[PDB]
């Protein structure tokens, strides 16, 4: 079957929901209209040790979204973050 | 390439790396 990741995404739990809510304000603070950017993505790569260009990421942004804004929502930012953690069983 | 990032981690490092 598809749309693995996502089933979880819409459904989830408050306590994992709100959490990616409060660690999305700050990836995006000062970004469009509240939408992860390659600029506010680049902030936290700097704190990791390494400074890729705004393609680099880019790249990301256009694999988790594709609406025409090119940005990482509220949904996109928690749907990304389901897709490297894996599941339960 | 060292690009990769996880959802514990880059959360680690958000709430925690010279953050809070
Ligand atoms: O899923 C893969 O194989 C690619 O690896 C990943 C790289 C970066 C991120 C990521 C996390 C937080 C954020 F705010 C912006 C990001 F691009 C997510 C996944
Ligand atoms: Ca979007």
């Amino acid at each position: 079957m598809d749309d693995i990741y996502k089933a979880a995404v819409e459904q989830l739990t408050e306590e994992q929901k709100n959490e990616f809510k409060a660690a999305f304000d700050i990836f995006v603070l000062g970004a469009e209209d509240g939408c992860i950017s390659t600029k506010e993505l680049g902030k936290v790569m700097r704190m990791l040790g390494q400074n890729p260009t705004p393609e680099e990421l880019q790249e990301m942004i256009d694999e988790v979204d594709e609406d025409g804004s090119g940005t990482v929502d509220f949904d996109e930012f928690l749907v990304m973050m389901v897709r490297c953690m894996k599941d339960d069983s | 390439r060292r690009v990769r990032i996880s959802a514990d981690a880059m959360m680690q490092a958000l709430l925690g790396a010279r953050a809070k």
